[PDB]
């Protein structure tokens, strides 16, 4: 972001640069946390069951979204619905940043 | 404080193209002492290694027994795959009269007067699995008391 | 000559990291201040150094202002525009001088110079990149031991001070004993020592406990909580969000290794672990271990506890001097009153007592009536004239005009005990004799006066500290009243 | 030293192990100078005040 | 006199009277000294005790002040 992107050979920070963009979505907002999360909602059990396996291996109370497809026996608070449309994603996810802005008092 | 106790090492093998390879596994366990016990595998290509390596997996993998005294709370089953461990709680026994592989487990959990005895094959890390399931299914009164009867006196008198 | 001009701000770019440019602005400065000294006059003097060839041009410098207050340095923008057009204010006019020859003096200048710019800069650079260290436990070697501080030398022409308060009360460092320490404070002492080092405060204990746990360096385990009494005994609360691993064992160790390491480091201070709970009563028993507590009662409005301990227990609840209590009550954040649980009963039934005196005597109801009332919970006159309707209305025996007479009589009871005052010394003579104080209306009165300050005699009495909590009462304003009220009293 | 070429940090020449120093004057009278001649060997530069 | 060079905490005083002294910038006995009675009477939380004890410690050890 300032520095070393052009001092020894151009190729090669062109190499760190893409290694730079492909880490910065595996790893996204995780480099501000520090440490293990707390809870963890999930929108689809179905399609991310590695991490409710991964969850529930330590104390970690989930939240997932469930669609009639799953196993809803490793997420502790279930929430049933539908979770393939988009307008039905953005109520979920709109109502978990507002409810939990105002648990952050 | 956690009382570690080591019960088996064992010579592992796998071949390749160039020869075959040995390892070491060594079954462990560790033990408050007072109902939390926990055991864990490990394996490594040197014993030293191998051994930490079963402990460091031991201490997160501990779970609750509840008992009285040193001895258990009644008669259980253990069964796990070709091990049938019996367990009888046989208040103050003196002393936990038990085979090895169950000498350790009971020893580290805190018991002092079981008599147990396993039936089937004799295979160490098969049979302290078996006495793991087998105590922790086993329930105090208190648990059978608020699930049935709901008189903590009147289910055992 | 020139070329080595050229070799001296690469040999210096390259050792102290610096840009050429800071280096030759600090050499113009120099040369212009040792330029300034060879004159009887104050003159102004820019000094230009050529970045090629190293050759320099000194001026006689005129600062471009719109009024001159000193004509040797300074001159009118109409002046310095009628010799060049282009110049605006805060420029220079400069006057073809004779350089300085570049003696030994300049030299020594020159080196001086810029020995500060590094400092300003290489040393400055050196810091930032240190940002962990500036936080974290930095390690010095004991320069120069005097009476109130301790100098270290952290290297690096670095130097770091511990003050007397920031030592633990039984250290003896010597010239060349190496010392750790957490700097705590970075001010702008170049000259001297900027580093402010302790040993005594609870970052010293956090910090050491963060490199000796590596599951607190991995924000695996987190500290919430430290409270010290340096060099004796300190109690810290840990939390973890894995419920594989115990906190508390983890800071511990294999039979104590890493607590005993801590402690060895801050000369035998007993370190006290305990879990952090997000129940206050619950955090408050783990914090007062090793005593057992029997029972706590929390005032929530008083910011207190009490706590109840068995007769055999209470001496280890307080500790030797109340260590175990007064470091309990700071790191909770709650004061902690240690008492035998006889001794609990015993203010609980002068405490209900007292409410049911309160009650008999203000709300003209019989006994029997007024313990009902705190068998509720009701403690107070004000909980009585201000809770919701409903819960009043919960209480056996309570219909809904019952509860509004209560609440009246309340009301009345409450505003006839500041009337009582002000009709004695409140709306009349703290509204006369303590009113003649400057600056005491009608409302700061009542304010004095329901703090017990009913006449100027007693204002006079007060310090500015037991005035400090009145809304509206400054500090100097506190201070004047309290020295008029003096001039009256005492001096009138 | 390696700093008798403080003289070279802002100067250069050779080295400063030579001894500088300036023919200073010794003690016992006053005076007032009251005529200064200055003769100059011909070839040798003259300087501001010859 | 190396006991006007002394902090004014070695007076023993009264910890009201030692903060109060402190809050005026007061240090050592050299500057207690020079403070007229009619000045301390004007520092915040300086009351007619705290003034006698401050003369009763300071004569203790000959000393006055307005010196």
């Amino acid at each position: 972001q300032d520095g070393t992107f052009d001092k020894l050979t151009k190729k090669e920070a062109l190499m760190r640069t893409r290694e730079l963009e492909k880490l910065e979505n595996s790893l996204g907002g995780i480099k501000d946390m520090g440490g293990l999360p707390d809870a963890l909602f999930v929108i689809d059990a179905d399609h991310e069951h590695i991490a409710i396996k991964e969850a529930n291996n330590l104390g970690i109370p989930v939240f997932a979204i469930v669609d009639t497809n799953s196993d809803p026996d490793g997420v502790d608070f279930v929430i049933p619905g539908n979770d393939d449309a988009i307008r039905a994603v953005t109520l979920y996810l709109g109502a978990v940043a507002a409810t939990v802005r105002e648990g952050r008092s | 404080e956690l009382q570690e106790k080591l019960i088996a090492v064992n010579r592992v093998s796998k071949t390749v193209k160039g020869g075959r390879i040995f390892s070491f596994t060594a079954l462990t366990v560790v033990g408050d002492g007072n109902g939390r016990v926990g055991f864990g595998y490990g394996k490594a290509r040197e014993v030293p290694a191998a051994i930490q390596k079963a402990m460091e997996k031991a201490r997160r993998n501990m779970i609750n027994v509840a008992l009285n005294n040193g001895t258990l709370q009644h008669p259980v089953k253990g069964v796990h795959t070709g091990s049938r461990v019996f367990m009888q709680p046989a208040s103050e026994g003196t002393g936990i009269i038990a085979g090895g592989a169950m000498r350790a487990v009971l020893e580290v959990a805190g018991v002092h007067n079981v008599l147990a005895k396993a039936y089937g094959s004799t295979n160490p890390i098969n049979v302290v699995r078996a006495t793991i399931d087998g105590l922790e299914n086993m329930n105090s009164p208190e648990m059978v008391a608020a699930k049935r009867g709901k008189s903590v006196e009147e289910i055992l008198g | 000559m020139n070329k080595e001009i050229l070799a001296v701000v690469e040999a210096v770019s390259n050792e102290k990291a610096l840009p050429r440019e800071k280096i030759f602005e600090a050499l113009e400065s120099a040369l212009a201040t040792a330029t300034k000294k060879k004159y009887e006059q104050e003159i102004d003097v820019r000094v230009q150094i050529d970045r090629k060839s190293g050759d320099f041009d000194t001026f006689r410098r005129w600062l471009v202002v719109d009024e001159v207050t000193q004509p040797t340095k300074e001159i009118t923008l109409e002046a310095a525009r009628y010799e060049d057009e282009s110049l605006n204010l805060g420029d220079y006019v400069e006057d073809q001088i004779e350089s300085v020859t570049f003696d030994r003096i300049t030299t020594q200048t020159a080196k001086q110079v810029i020995v500060q710019k590094v400092r300003e800069a290489e040393r400055a650079m050196v810091v930032d990149q240190f940002r962990e260290h500036e936080g974290e436990i930095i390690t010095g070697v004991v320069k120069k031991v005097n009476r109130d501080n301790i100098s270290l030398d952290l290297g690096n022409n670095a130097e770091a001070v511990i003050l007397r308060e920031d030592m633990l009360p039984r250290e003896n460092f010597r010239p060349g004993d190496r010392v750790r320490g957490v700097l705590y404070s970075v001010r702008p002492e170049a000259r001297g020592a900027q580093l402010f080092v302790t040993r005594s405060k609870p970052e010293m204990l956090i910090e050491l406990f963060r490199i000796e746990v590596p599951e607190i360096g991995e924000e695996v385990i987190e500290i919430k909580a430290a409270a010290r009494d340096p060099g004796s005994r300190a109690k810290i609360a840990v939390k973890t969000n894995d419920k594989r691993i115990d906190p508390v064992g983890a800071c511990v160790g294999m039979r104590g290794a890493r607590v005993q390491a801590v402690s060895t480091e801050l000369g035998g201070e007993r370190i006290d672990i305990v879990l952090w709970d997000d129940n206050p009563a619950q955090f408050v028993i783990n914090a007062m271990a090793p005593a057992d507590v029997a029972s706590i009662v929390v005032d929530e409005d008083k910011h207190t506890m009490d706590i109840a301990v068995e007769a055999g227990n209470l001496a280890q609840a307080i500790g030797r001097n109340g260590q175990n209590v007064r470091l309990a009550s700071q790191l909770s954040g709650w004061e902690l009153n240690v008492m035998t649980v006889d001794d609990l009963q015993a203010k609980h039934q002068a405490e209900a007592h007292a409410a049911i005196d309160t009650f008999t005597k203000y709300l003209d109801i019989d006994e029997d009536f007024a313990t009902v009332l705190v068998e509720e919970g009701f403690s107070t006159l004000e909980e009585l004239a201000y809770v919701p309707m409903k819960e009043l209305l919960e209480i056996e025996g309570l219909d809904e005009p019952t509860v509004e007479a209560l609440r009246e009589r309340a009301k009345n009871a409450l505003a006839t005990i500041a009337q009582a005052q002000e009709e004695s010394l409140g709306d009349n003579k703290p509204a006369d004799d303590l009113l003649n104080l400057e600056g005491v209306d009608r409302d700061l009165a009542f304010k004095l006066a329901a703090r017990g300050v009913c006449t100027l005699e007693d204002l006079a009495e007060q310090g500015i500290d037991d005035l400090a909590d009145i809304e509206g009462l400054t500090d100097e304003k506190a201070g004047a009243l309290i020295m008029a009220a003096r001039n009256i009293c005492w001096f009138g | 030293t390696p700093e008798e070429k403080l003289l070279r940090a802002i100067f250069g020449e050779k080295a400063s192990d030579v001894k500088d120093s300036s023919l200073r004057v010794p003690n016992g009278v006053s005076g007032t100078v009251i005529d200064v001649q200055v003769f100059t060997r011909d070839g040798v530069e003259k300087d501001k005040r010859a | 006199d190396p006991i006007l060079l002394r902090p004014v905490d070695d007076l023993e005083l009264t910890v009201r009277s030692a903060n109060c002294l402190k809050a005026e910038a007061i240090h050592y006995i050299g500057d207690l000294v020079q403070r007229t009675e009619v000045e301390l009477l004007k520092t915040p939380n300086l009351g007619k005790k705290s003034l006698t004890e401050i003369k009763d410690v300071l004569a203790s050890r000959g000393l006055s002040l307005g010196m």
